[PDB]
């Protein structure tokens, strides 16, 4: 917000939240790394998945 | 009207199709026959 | 207490609790009766419900 | 794992009857009693949408939303079997709506009361005298931008009915007339009046927007000075600028400590309320969508 | 496939508490984990709500959405039989909170903390050194309204100091402190010093009430300004025939749909996601009711 007063309106919003679903607390998740003959990609690795999307969410 | 007039030719045009059954009460007599004591 | 020159009608619904007597002929409709199912919800620690 | 509600019609169905609802085969119906057995009139919209009674919107939305909905399976003279609506199942719902709009996979589907007339949204049973009104189920991002026009236009044709001098009525039409998603345009068709007081279907959330809005600034600006403490949200100091200059001089001195409570307490229950309809009560989602076949298998 | 909950008491409760449990059969009560075994300790809402900390309202409605529900199901000596609440369940559910209440049948109710006793609220275990703390439920409708008079009250006392105006005082409390229900009345307790989560929501809405602020349309600030003195509603019977001066100023000049259709197009997405704020907790459809044994059927 260091510079407002040129843009009119449309520039207000900041951003948007949706849940890609749902997973099994009181178990956390894991720590992995992806397989590429690049590097380790450290990531993060969920059990379980139950996927429940959601619409997008202004924030601001 | 359409009520009573129902009631009264099914029973006759009947017993001589589906017989889906029409259910009969009485609690509004008044509200049938449009009268008032 | 002076009579304008309109009368009226009035209306008014009562209500009655009745009790109704019920006729019904010999052999006049007819019944299909199945088998019964149990199924058994969960266990309960003291108790279980079918 | 049975979900079936079993409408028994007291008298049978006309072949007109038939065909008439053969068309509206998967089409969503709002149901009042959960019960197995029930009456046919509960089924219906016209409860809330009748001839007897002046329509209002949030009359129908709120019953939307504290309302069952059902899908039609077989339709027979005898009787309706209508399949009850339970989230997290996962169901086939074919597209029937009389204004015709086209659905695409993975959307969001959203349900509303119909906006149009109700001669193509119900359906009348004249051997039963009761008139089933199906509810409009239309994708979100056009319910949202067919409420905002028919909405926006309301209020420009009363502002000209009160002032000849506002606003022409012809820019009115071409902005509003036309509806554009995803590259197929819809056209909608606006009533011709708007009334002595309230239009069909309409102006119940006007006037509560119109109120909203001019209640707002008062009460915004009443908040922030009385709010600012030592702990104030660090994003709090920097929106303060973002008021207009003469929303900001306002001198909360001028009315009375009566009136500023009654002020807000008048106005949090319409911002509170109105922000449920514009979210259109339940939300459906579509996974696969065959525009020849008509059919998606919506959850 | 099963759900349940035995909450192992340490030490034999006294014959008259017992007692006074058995009269909260079928309540709705918050429990921390959900596991064969539970502890006394994370039981009842009495955590969060203790005697010796101010209480805060917001934290406890914070609590509840987070927290898993189970329905208090049988009392004995030793022990406290509990059903956990999933997501897609029919379960039943009774009626028995002290400030009392009166349901409809297929009324949305909501769960709240305690606002209305601290005292009515929690069953003292003076055996386990404990107290179970109830949240209270209430139908939809009225839950809707103490959320309002919650957030308005850490406003205006702030905005009115005791010290320098006795009266002022007085008139505040009137519309806040007590609740109207139908033949009767209800008195909220009020903390006397407020400086809980309610001013960290109160943030959240000025960021978003000097958004709106700035796209607010003008065909919609017009139509109150003509509509207030021309015509006559119960609506606009809070503004007299006098009309707020800062719309005159603000409202000057003309009208284009254009612009003001970008207005409302940005405003819609901010009631949106401004919405999510209001429910502030969890919700109980209801599908039936029975007067005579005070027990809905909850889902």
């Amino acid at each position: 917000y260091a510079v407002v007063q040129p843009l009119h309106i449309e520039e207000l919003t900041f951003g948007a939240v949706a849940c890609l679903g749902t997973f099994s607390a009181t178990d956390g998740w894991r720590r992995s790394a992806f397989n590429y003959r690049g590097s380790s990609l450290p990531v993060v690795e969920i059990d379980s998945f139950y996927s429940n999307v959601s619409d997008w969410e202004v924030i601001l | 009207n359409r009520g009573l007039y129902n009631m009264v030719n099914e029973y006759s045009q009947r017993l001589g199709v589906v017989i889906a059954g029409t259910d009969v009460f009485l609690e509004q007599p008044c509200s049938f026959l449009q009268e008032a004591f | 207490k002076i009579h304008p020159g309109v009368a009226m009608t009035v209306v008014r619904t009562d209500e009655i609790l009745s009790e109704n007597i019920l006729f019904s002929s010999r052999a006049s409709t007819s019944m299909f009766i199945g088998t019964p199912n149990v199924s058994r919800r969960e266990a309960r620690v003291d108790a279980v419900t079918f | 794992m049975d979900l079936k509600v079993v409408v028994s019609l007291s008298s049978r169905l006309y072949t007109d009857e038939i065909a008439k609802m053969q068309q509206r085969i998967g089409c969503i119906l709002p149901l009042a009693s959960t019960h197995g057995t029930q009456n046919v009139q509960g089924l219906g919209l016209g409860q809330v949408y009748s001839l007897e009674t002046v329509p209002d919107y949030v009359s129908m939305y709120n019953y939307l939303s504290d309302c069952t909905l059902a899908v039609l399976d077989e339709v027979s003279v005898d009787s309706l079997i209508l399949t009850k609506i339970v989230p997290g199942q996962t169901y086939a719902i074919k597209n029937k709506y009389q204004p015709f709009f086209q659905w695409h996979g993975t959307g969001s589907l959203s349900v509303m009361p119909p906006v149009f007339g109700r001669e193509h949204a119900t359906v009348k049973l004249e051997s039963n005298d009761v008139d089933i009104v199906f509810p409009m189920v239309l994708p979100t991002p056009i319910a949202e931008e067919v409420l905002q026009k028919i909405l926006l236009f309301n209020v420009y044709s009363r502002v000209v009915m009160q002032a000849p001098g506002n606003a022409d009525m012809l820019d009115v039409h071409m902005h509003l007339g036309s509806v554009s998603y995803l590259g197929h345009h819809y056209e909608l068709a606006l009533p011709e009046v708007p009334g002595p007081l309230g239009l069909a279907l309409l102006d119940n959330l006007s006037l509560y927007f119109c109120i909203m809005v001019t209640l707002l600034p008062r009460a915004s600006m009443r908040l922030v000075r009385g709010l600012i403490r030592h702990e104030h949200h660090d994003l709090l100091n920097l929106f303060q600028e973002m008021v207009p200059d003469e929303i900001a001089r306002i001198d909360l001195d001028d009315l009375s400590v009566a009136d500023d409570l009654s002020r807000m307490r008048v106005m949090m229950t319409y911002l509170q309320s109105l922000a449920s309809l514009f979210n259109l009560g339940p939300r459906l989602a579509t996974a696969a969508y065959s525009q020849e076949t008509l059919t998606a298998t919506c959850w």
